[PDB]
């Protein structure tokens, strides 16, 4: 290698240190709020009055920033210099700092927050030491001046380069931009290790999860028509939506309801995790709005699979889950709900596990065909199904109401069916004790 | 009156000229057809502008 | 008048100076008129400012002639919002545009 | 079709004029859109217009039978924008078109034909 | 009837769908600022519906 | 045992007249194609087609499918189950991906692909996915050997597809699906 | 799950027989049944703030090789001994050094553009020639054009190949009598 | 840390551990998939 190259990692490792005074210009008129001139002017101490008022400001607004006080905005931290730290003292301040960057994430529209976030800037050098951090905490915000000044003050680390001619722009980076920056693979595994730490910590809100929402369904409306980049998207969102469904958030809940039905319908998916999902989505649902979102992802999760096993019933345990989220009642009325997506592959499913497992509520059965208009190959799946189903079951009413319905509505398959199970019409008379056919 | 009559058909006929030069700069598919008289006309294929 | 005015004639109405000097001088014409006022060709930067101004009169001579030939009106701007929905949607793609590769 | 679209040709009359209009188009003798065939009114250039009676609203198109009266040029109705917009050959709806002038054209005859055909509807 | 029969009853059942190309969730952006999780899941089920 | 054979006849306008062969060829019905002009194909598929044939008598199907080829280059669809009882119904799509003149129309035998092709210039095929009306990506390429493609067959059973052009060349193509 | 490595080695002779990481190093030896050594290597992270959640998959190092299939045609490529030509049956031609076993290189098969400027045709999925039959070398002009000619089974031209860039060359020789090639030799 | 010694939330996770190809191709679903096409020359 180049001596330049290799003294060029040494500028790399040394780039915060002041060795002459030069270097401490330059580093030191690096602020978020004063320009360079009065930035190069300001000590220590009157920085430090100002982040310690907006601190307490920040404390008033929110209880938890108060904890901050007696380990980065003490009166300690003035003479703390982070190169003559060692790598576990170093560590320490870097939890530290990111345990703070994802508290104020949130309130970065607030004036006090600049004005805290100056200590960190001009102490702890976070613009150089902490970027990734910083700028995945504040990246919602890229419309807003505060995103420009990090940016302007800010080095960019090798997975944030679609923003490099961005930097000291009056322009801010645009939604095009921002889908660019997000379709890296190894930029999504970033991201997706800081989701883990916000949900972990509690630490979403809703215009974050609206952002990364948002980048995530382009993401994969972009690589749509590439195969292999869906395949290789399948375990960095499904592993995020999966957390985002672990959460006790509902915002959370939706935010992963909307990744799962946007990425299901983009590549057709196995039923097995079609299933497993359908599990996770069910597990943890306790709000409204994550049931009235959740059935509409189930709907629409169960109408893209083509496969041999598409209508087939739902497992018993899956079922039991499905039947204790979401009631009868409340299927009926959602299919009396004016809107109505195209749920019948689900509906049909529903409806042969009904049959399957619960042995009573062949009214309800009844009463979801009535209201739902099924296709042909469905129905037939259905009238096979009761057909054992009258075989098995010893009282025959429940099952003879749904028979005279069927007649009534499409009896040649109904002939059709009897005739492939080796049944003639009569034969079935006999099997339900009363005469249905003309 | 005759003569502004007389300098508006010129002008007419010249612009005319024009814009079928300028219809031949653009992008299709064009056949030049000579007639026997011995003018020139351009006819264009039968296909719809994407 | 104006409703029988077609959209290239209200883009560069006000600016007849500039337009017929250069119509007559072989130079290039006015981009736009009185519609550089307008608010949403202020929102278009650069070279979009010219697009918007185009865009903005087409959608104008419709909604002009909606507005002047309707024998039944219901004075509520119906044509001349969703005009304006449009503009607004080609002025979001123009400035969604960067130049500067990424 | 809407009552303001007058004169509304038939389907023979509307075939007739759709064929022109794809021969005129071969030739690079059209005029598409409201605003081309105005200036084309203004200019005098134009032999007939040929205008979409299901535009919605209409009023985008009833500037043009006014110019025409005043300027003496034969206009019509036919029932599709579609279908002009087809005849036109370009990718979109057209609901206006212009035939322009040209004595050394080879479907003078054609154009002639339509535009009396027409102004037995004008009468 | 035949296998062949009942294949072409479920051929003749899948009905259109539409489909999600690049440019389907572009102006999603526009609009994240002070809406909800469930109005921007309506919106994503409007687009791909 | 029974069935009905029914002849659909479309001129250069648009209007779609269906006789009943069995009732002495008198007219079923009369509709217009939406949009409509300088129609030169039309063709059912989706059932049973002159393409492919029965055969048995119990094999005979309806047609699910409708095409409308134009000289413009535009092809509408129509469903058949909802475009039976307008009289002037709408297609579920209009395909413009070709610009020249439509001549030949051709649909699977289980009406998945719809085949359009133009004789005019070379390489204008495309192949259709149903019901969800879009063009397949991927093929035709800029590679492909089509010619100016004159004829075009589906076989009944094995899923190949024969392009027959200018230069005398049957080229065959299987799809893997089938 | 970090990464999938997915056929380095072919499943017919036993796919990974062997896979050793090397001891505090970010190398991985594999081999298989195929004669193949190969090594991949596992670079830093992109991040550096995450490091050990990013990170990147195992990239190619370095490899030695051989035919898989027992040679169907030798040659010596010189008069100095110091290189041999061998095709093999598993449709590769390889250049082996009687001097120094690093010095073999398997010869490239990429094509060159036709100098009508027409497209070539043939498949996509490239596949290797079919197994070569007959060879003749000659280094009277080595380095000026091709001096290789291989005759291909069942096939109704010959191929020429370029020793000193040690790659196919640009013209396939007819038979023109719809036959396939039998022999091919070179003047000297 | 760890040893492996009523719905449950990692259902998703355990069947993106388990499976490694995710697209549906081994079920012959005998719906023809709408945007690419699996064609090869005779």
């Amino acid at each position: 290698s180049s001596l330049s190259d290799q003294l060029a990692q040494v500028a790399s490792n040394n780039a915060t240190v002041a060795l002459d005074r030069k270097r401490r210009q330059k580093l030191h008129s690096a602020s978020l709020i004063y320009n360079s001139k009065t930035a190069a002017t300001q000590d220590y101490d009157f920085i430090f009055e100002n982040a310690s008022k907006a601190l307490e400001e920040l404390s008033q607004i929110e209880p938890k920033f108060a904890i901050f006080s007696r380990t980065l905005f003490s009166e300690s931290s003035i003479s703390l210099d982070r190169n003559v730290q060692t790598k576990e003292e170093i560590k320490d301040l870097d939890n530290a700092i990111n345990a703070y960057l994802l508290l104020a994430s949130s309130k970065w529209y607030l004036a006090p927050t600049l004005h805290a976030t100056e200590w960190l800037v001009r102490r702890f050098q976070i613009h150089v030491k902490n970027t990734e951090m910083l700028l995945l905490s504040t990246l919602n915000y890229y419309q807003t001046p505060v995103f420009k000044r990090i940016l302007s003050i800010i080095k960019l680390p090798p997975l944030f380069n679609c923003l490099s001619n961005f930097v000291r722009s009056e322009k801010p980076p645009t939604a095009l931009t921002m889908i660019k920056l997000f379709n890296d693979m190894d930029f999504l595994k970033l991201y997706t290790s800081y989701l883990d730490q916000c949900i972990k910590h509690n630490a979403t809100y809703t215009n974050q999860l609206l952002f990364t929402t948002c980048c995530f369904i382009n993401v994969v409306a972009f690589n749509s028509n590439n195969d292999e980049k869906l395949n290789q998207l399948v375990p960095i969102l499904l592993e995020i939506s999966a957390k985002l469904l672990a959460s006790k958030s509902k915002d959370c809940q939706i935010a992963a309801h909307t990744i799962l039905v946007v990425f299901a319908t983009a590549l057709p998916l196995k039923k097995t995790i079609i299933l497993a999902a359908m599990e996770t989505i069910l597990s943890n649902l306790d709000a409204k709005e994550a049931k009235h979102s959740a059935l509409l992802t189930i709907c629409k999760l169960f109408q893209t699979l083509k496969g041999q096993g598409n209508v087939d019933q739902l497992p018993s345990k899956i079922f039991k889950l499905f039947d204790s989220k979401f009631d009868t009642v409340s299927i009926l009325t959602f299919l009396d709900k004016e809107d109505k997506p195209v749920c019948d592959k689900f509906i049909t499913s529903y409806t042969r596990s009904i049959a399957r497992y619960d042995r009573s509520k062949l009214n309800i059965i009844l009463s979801l065909l009535k209201k739902i208009r099924l296709e042909r190959y469905e129905v037939r799946l259905i009238i096979t199904d009761l057909i054992y189903l009258s075989e098995i079951l010893e009282d025959k009413s429940q099952l003879v109401e749904l028979f005279e319905y069927f007649i009534s509505i499409n009896e040649d398959l109904v002939l059709k069916c009897l005739k492939s199970l080796g049944l003639t019409g009569e034969l079935f008379e006999i099997r339900l004790t009363t005469s249905l056919f003309t | 009156v005759k003569q502004h009559l007389q300098r508006e058909t010129q002008l007419k006929q010249v612009q005319q000229r024009m814009d079928a030069q300028r219809e031949l700069l653009k992008k299709g598919s064009k056949k030049k057809i000579v007639d026997s008289s011995g003018k020139i006309s351009f006819k264009w294929k039968k296909q719809r502008k994407r | 008048s104006l409703a029988k005015s077609p959209a290239s004639t209200i883009q560069i109405l006000g600016a007849e100076k500039a337009l017929f000097r250069a119509l007559k001088t072989k130079h290039d014409t006015p981009k736009y008129g009185l519609l550089y006022h307008a608010s949403l060709v202020g929102q278009a930067t650069g070279k979009n400012k010219g697009k918007i101004a185009r865009v903005l009169a087409a959608k104008a001579a419709v909604s002009l002639r909606y507005d002047a030939l309707a024998e039944d009106r219901d004075d509520s701007g119906d044509i001349g919002l969703e005009s304006r929905a449009k503009v607004e949607n080609r002025l979001s793609q123009l400035e969604g545009r960067d130049l500067r590769t990424t | 079709p809407n009552p303001k679209a007058f004169p509304l040709a038939d389907a023979a009359l509307t075939q007739q004029i759709l064929d022109v209009v794809q021969q005129a188009a071969n030739l690079r003798q059209l005029k598409k859109g409201a605003n081309e065939a105005t200036k084309t009114l203004n200019r005098g250039i134009s032999e007939f217009i040929i205008m979409a009676a299901d535009c919605e609203p209409i009023e985008i198109l009833l500037h043009l039978p006014l110019l025409c009266e005043d300027k003496n040029v034969p206009y019509v109705f036919v029932p599709s924008r579609v279908a002009l917009g087809r005849a036109c050959g370009v990718s979109r709806p057209v609901i206006a078109a212009s035939i322009t002038t040209n004595d050394a054209s080879a479907i003078k005859t054609q154009i002639y034909a339509v535009k009396d055909k027409i102004e037995t509807l004008l009468i | 009837e035949d296998e062949e029969d009942i294949a072409l009853e479920f051929i003749n059942g899948e009905k259109k769908d539409k489909l999600v190309n690049m440019n389907s969730f572009t102006s999603m952006f526009d609009n994240i600022q002070n809406v909800q999780m469930d109005t921007f899941f309506d919106r994503v089920m409007k687009v791909l519906t | 045992g029974k069935f009905r054979t029914i002849l659909i006849a479309v001129n250069a306008y648009g209007e779609v007249w269906e006789f009943d062969l069995n009732k002495n060829g008198h007219v079923i019905r009369r509709w217009k194609d939406q949009g409509g002009v300088g129609i030169t194909k039309i063709q059912v598929g989706g059932g049973t087609t002159t393409t492919c044939p029965a055969l048995q008598i119990s094999k005979i199907k309806q047609n699910r499918w409708l095409a409308v080829g134009s000289e413009s280059g535009f092809v509408n669809l129509y469903d058949r189950n909802n475009a039976m009882t307008s009289s002037t119904p709408t297609p579920v799509a209009a395909l413009d991906q070709l610009t020249t003149t439509i001549s030949n129309l051709q649909f699977s035998p289980d009406g998945q692909i719809l085949c359009m092709a133009s004789r005019a210039v070379k390489d204008a095929l495309r192949l259709v996915h149903l019901p969800s009306c879009s063009v397949f990506s991927n093929w035709p390429t800029s590679g492909t050997p089509l010619g100016k493609v004159t004829s075009v067959a589906f076989s009944p059973s094995g899923g190949l597809l024969a392009v027959g052009n200018e230069q005398g060349k049957v080229r065959l193509w299987k799809l893997n699906h089938y | 799950r970090i990464h999938v490595l997915k056929n380095i080695h072919r499943e017919s002779y036993g796919g990974v027989t062997q896979a050793t990481f090397l001891n505090g190093q970010p190398i991985i030896v594999t081999s298989g049944g195929d004669n193949s050594l190969k090594e991949y290597v596992f670079d830093p992270s992109l991040s550096q703030g995450s490091g050990d959640v990013v990170v990147q998959p195992p990239r190619y190092l370095r490899s030695r090789g051989g035919h898989s299939q027992p040679p169907s045609y030798i040659a010596f490529a010189d008069s100095q001994s110091h290189f041999m030509l061998s095709a093999s049956k598993d449709r590769s031609l390889w250049s082996f050094s009687l001097r120094k076993d690093a010095q073999s290189q398997e010869m490239s098969q990429r094509l060159h553009k036709k100098q009508d400027g027409g497209r070539v045709g043939g498949s996509t999925i490239k596949s290797k020639f079919p197994e070569i039959v007959a060879l003749a070398i000659e280094n009277a002009r080595i380095g000026e054009w091709e001096n290789i000619i291989t005759a291909h089974k069942d096939e109704k031209f010959a191929r020429t190949w370029d020793m000193r860039n040690k790659r196919v060359g640009r013209w396939t020789f007819d038979t023109t009598d719809d036959g396939f090639v039998k022999s091919v030799a070179m003047s000297q | 840390d760890e040893s492996d010694s009523n719905g449950d939330i990692n259902a998703l996770t355990k069947i993106l551990s388990t499976t490694y190809n995710y697209k549906d191709t081994l079920s012959n679903s005998k719906l023809l998939p709408p945007k690419k096409l699996d064609i090869v020359r005779l």
